[PDB]
């Protein structure tokens, strides 16, 4: 019967590796749970019996050949396999001499110091097991196992990477039942793999010192070409945040040549080149980043990248798509003052995010950053910085157009704190505003300062009394986004009233600004040239000693820019007569 | 050169440009 | 469908994503939403489906993200809602897509999809914004959001034009329970010319077993006795 069962593993285990080396995308997924449930319904069979000496190392081997393929085939591991190693465990303990996996594998380890001869099994298991608890991050009890494997003397060695090279594999796995790996194959995987994890955590906590050393181990040994571009990327970042541009661009160089996939680099070397702001340079590796991103195999075995983490926001393996790419360029573009190509840039990114219907979507720009709205204006903001203002307009009419069925319906307009204006609304009638500037339109102009003034007045945007939707977190809320707008609209107003000769009203609306946000002050300039013509001593003298006792956190792109735009040169200038 | 075995493939890389033996390179580099 | 006794295997080779490990998944135009069961955290997966007469791909997954809400007989339940202008769901009216989703949803014409869960837990989730690659994953309490919790599973979702005054423009948003929580919702925009979604939770009887949605806001539900039928209009 164990010559069955034997010869069934062994069948089973050839059909997987068929399988893994051969094959279509499907033949290979349905050969593989095929031979999957055939090591379910064989362990399923072993473990019917309270286990034998002899039937026990086909018993391991077949617990090692499922947990393998299973989490090949999931793509991670789980707690189901833990569970599947407690219960091949204590079916050893229960053959010679329960609680939990940690005192199991001490008393496991203790009845395998007394040699029955499935070590080879044993280690394979402990490799699994190892790659299952790294997968969980449970880094502690993973050195007390190992540290038990190995002397007892080796406990002051916290530190897994000597423990696991000092953990030799037991054996050159003499003529047994079939394995689909070897535990030094393992052993390879969790060097490398345990390697890249400390030298990411060791880099995103400011230790890119330490990353060096762990992320070297990384590149010698086996370490797939896949991985290899991921940690010379990460040396890109470490030698960036040292001082150190050469070293970094090296590695970056070798990234991109090893590269099937340079998405990653291109993203480094563009924050590298801000770092020396270099920003003609800075622009172009962006602009390849996203015809990079334009263009796009899993083995029935333990690979690396099944131990890899997904990266956070926070790594230099961080790279978004093609849109939300698109969306830095114009962005980084827009703060320098390439406005024109800002603009274009925008509307590509525009073009993508909408008329994308036909083909792969192509995503808006995740909510760390900004909102659908908050781009929008981006858009316009720039064409505004092109002097396209017959543009600027087809884009906020297009906005209100589709948001109409959103809006606050304005009867207090009739009425006139309690109704709710999203910033963005407010905003976007300030905007339309500027745009008839430079078509040069006092009338329908000062219509749109007016129209932004009353909906950031008897309205507050703070009012989501409701957890009704998803909303702006960040960009839409911030009391200093709402003081800094009011600040403008009252501002780009003041102007159009001396433009029309009322300087009576503009001292009003400027005061009005001063009064509210007190740490722009391009405000205090507008109304101190404003007494300098009229009242100049004694009003000048009282706000210049204020100015000089009053002596940026996240407002949003769209109004930063705004405020570039409209102020003027000579403002300290006229700040120190 | 200032900041290893990658400062030997620089060197390589400038010496396949120039059509010069790595050595006059190293050395002058080095010298300077 | 034509496909060249009246019983008849499936061949494997008609099978696509055998991932094994999924529960429910709906259809839009070229677009496959699974919602695939794992250990305790459920993740939604998305994939592209061969828009030209092709070999019937799947295609890469294009989206994933985890229902972190969600941590477990009852399958839960998936819906399509696309606005005006933009096929096996349901459009709402732009004022509503407008009041549950809001802005993003509403200027993307984001076809959007919902997911009651066996817990009763609905949830929506804005199909331009699930893209995503091992570089790059899903955040899930950017993407999926929870509208209202039902506290028993839900059987049924639809959207209801009420007001009747193929592709018919609906105001009003209908979910069900199994032992009849019934919530319907709507447009209010009352007393602050504000925009505010008329929530009822109606309280049925029976455990309800299956629901459907038919002309003009009426609603045909069983109970285990008998098959009732329900007006909104
Ligand atoms: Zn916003």
């Amino acid at each position: 019967c164990l010559d069955l069962w034997r010869e069934k593993n062994d069948r089973l285990v050839r059909q997987a590796k068929v399988a893994q080396n051969s094959g279509l995308t499907l033949r290979r997924q349905q050969l593989a749970q095929d031979a999957l449930e055939g090591l379910r319904g064989l362990l399923h069979s072993l473990q019917g019996l309270p286990a034998a000496v002899p039937v026990l190392p086909l018993e391991l081997t077949v617990t090692c050949n499922f947990i393998i393929l299973r989490a090949s085939l999931a793509q991670g591991f789980t707690e189901d396999q833990a569970q599947d190693i407690q219960r091949s465990l204590e079916r050893v303990l229960e053959t010679q001499e329960e609680q939990g996996l940690r005192e199991l594998w001490d008393s496991v380890l203790r009845a395998s110091c007394l040699l029955p001869e499935l070590l080879s099994a044993l280690h394979r298991l402990v490799g699994l097991q190892a790659a299952l608890w790294l997968s969980a991050d449970r880094l502690g009890d993973l050195a007390l196992l190992l540290e038990t494997l190995n002397g007892s003397q080796s406990g002051a060695s916290k530190d897994l990477l000597l423990l696991l090279k000092t953990w030799s594999p037991p054996a050159e796995e003499l003529d047994a039942p079939l394995t689909l790996q070897d535990a030094q194959g393992l052993k390879d995987v969790l060097l490398t793999a345990f390697a890249y994890r400390q030298g990411l955590q060791e880099l995103i906590t400011g230790n890119p010192d330490k990353a060096l050393s762990s992320l070297h181990e990384a590149a010698s040994g086996l370490c797939p070409r896949p991985v290899l571009v991921q940690v010379y990327t990460a040396l890109g970042s470490c030698h960036r945040k040292m001082g150190n541009p050469q070293r970094a661009l090296l590695y970056l160089v070798a990234a991109l040549k090893e590269g099937s996939a340079w998405g990653p680099p291109l993203l480094e070397a563009s924050r590298l080149y801000q770092q020396l702001g270099d920003t003609t340079a800075e622009l172009e590796s962006l602009e390849l980043l996203v015809e990079a991103l334009n263009v796009p195999a899993p083995q029935f075995l333990i690979e690396v990248e099944l131990l890899l983490p997904p990266p956070d926001l926070a790594s230099p393996l961080h790279c978004g798509t093609q849109s939300q790419t698109k969306h830095i360029l114009a962005s980084r573009c827009l703060q320098t003052g390439r406005a024109g190509d800002a603009a274009e840039h925008y509307l590509d990114l525009l073009a993508l995010l909408l008329d994308s219907s036909e083909p792969r979507f192509s995503p808006p720009p995740s909510p760390p950053g900004p909102c659908m709205p908050e781009v929008f204006l981006e858009a316009a903001v720039a064409l505004i910085q092109a002097g396209r203002a017959q543009d600027a307009l087809t884009l906020c009419e297009e906005l209100l157009s589709r948001t109409s069925s959103l809006l606050p319906k304005m009867s207090r307009l009739w009425e006139d704190e309690l109704p709710y204006c999203p910033l963005w609304v407010s905003a976007t009638h300030l905007l339309q505003g500027q745009a008839w500037v430079q078509l040069g339109a006092q009338k329908v102009a000062i219509s749109e300062f007016s129209r932004c003034l009353e909906l950031l007045f008897r309205a507050t945007p703070e009012e989501k009394e409701q957890g009704a939707a998803f909303n702006c977190e960040q960009g839409c809320k911030s009391d200093a986004a709402l003081q800094q707008l009011r600040a403008a609209a009252l501002i780009s107003r003041g102007l159009e009233w001396v433009a029309s000769g009322q300087d009576t009203k503009a001292l009003q609306d400027f005061l009005l600004s001063v009064q509210m946000c007190p740490g722009n002050r391009d405000t205090y300039f507008h109304l101190l040239q404003t007494l300098k013509r009229l009242d100049r001593r004694d009003e000048a003298t009282a706000l210049w000693w204020r100015l000089e006792a009053q002596t940026l956190w996240s407002l949003p792109l769209y109004l930063e820019s705004y405020l570039s735009w409209i102020r003027p040169s000579d403002r300290d200038a006229f700040l120190e007569e | 050169l200032l900041e290893s075995s990658f400062i030997g493939s620089a060197l390589q890389d400038q010496a396949s440009r120039l059509g010069v033996p790595v050595g006059i390179l190293s050395a002058g580099m080095v010298a300077s | 469908l034509d496909h060249p006794s009246p019983v008849i295997p499936v061949d494997p080779d008609a099978c696509i994503l055998p991932d094994a490990a999924l529960c429910a998944f709906t259809l839009l135009d070229s677009v496959l939403v699974t919602l695939v069961q794992g250990p305790a955290r459920w993740k939604m997966q998305l994939f592209e489906q061969p828009c030209p007469g092709e070999d019937p791909r799947p295609g890469g997954q294009i989206g994933e993200v985890e229902l972190s809400s969600y941590t477990p007989h009852f399958l839960p339940v998936l819906c399509s809602v696309s606005p005006s202008g933009s096929s096996g769901g349901f459009t709402l009216e732009d004022a509503l897509f407008g009041l549950l989703f809001g802005a993003d949803a509403t200027l993307l014409q984001s076809p959007v999809v919902l997911c009651g869960l066996p817990d009763g837990q609905l949830c929506c989730v804005i199909l331009k914004a699930l893209v995503t690659s091992r570089s790059a994953p899903g955040d899930p309490n950017a993407l999926v959001k929870i509208l209202h919790h039902l506290e028993e599973p839900v059987i049924f979702i639809g959207a209801l034009k009420t007001e009747p005054q193929e592709d018919v423009h609906c105001d009003c948003l209908v979910a069900f329970g199994h032992h009849g929580r019934m919530l319907a919702i709507k447009a209010s925009w009352d007393e602050s010319g504000k925009l505010v979604p008329e929530l009822r939770e109606y309280c049925l009887p029976g455990p309800v077993l299956c629901a459907a949605c038919g002309g003009g806001g009426r609603v045909y539900h069983s109970t285990p006795s008998d098959l009732c039928v329900v007006d909104l209009s």
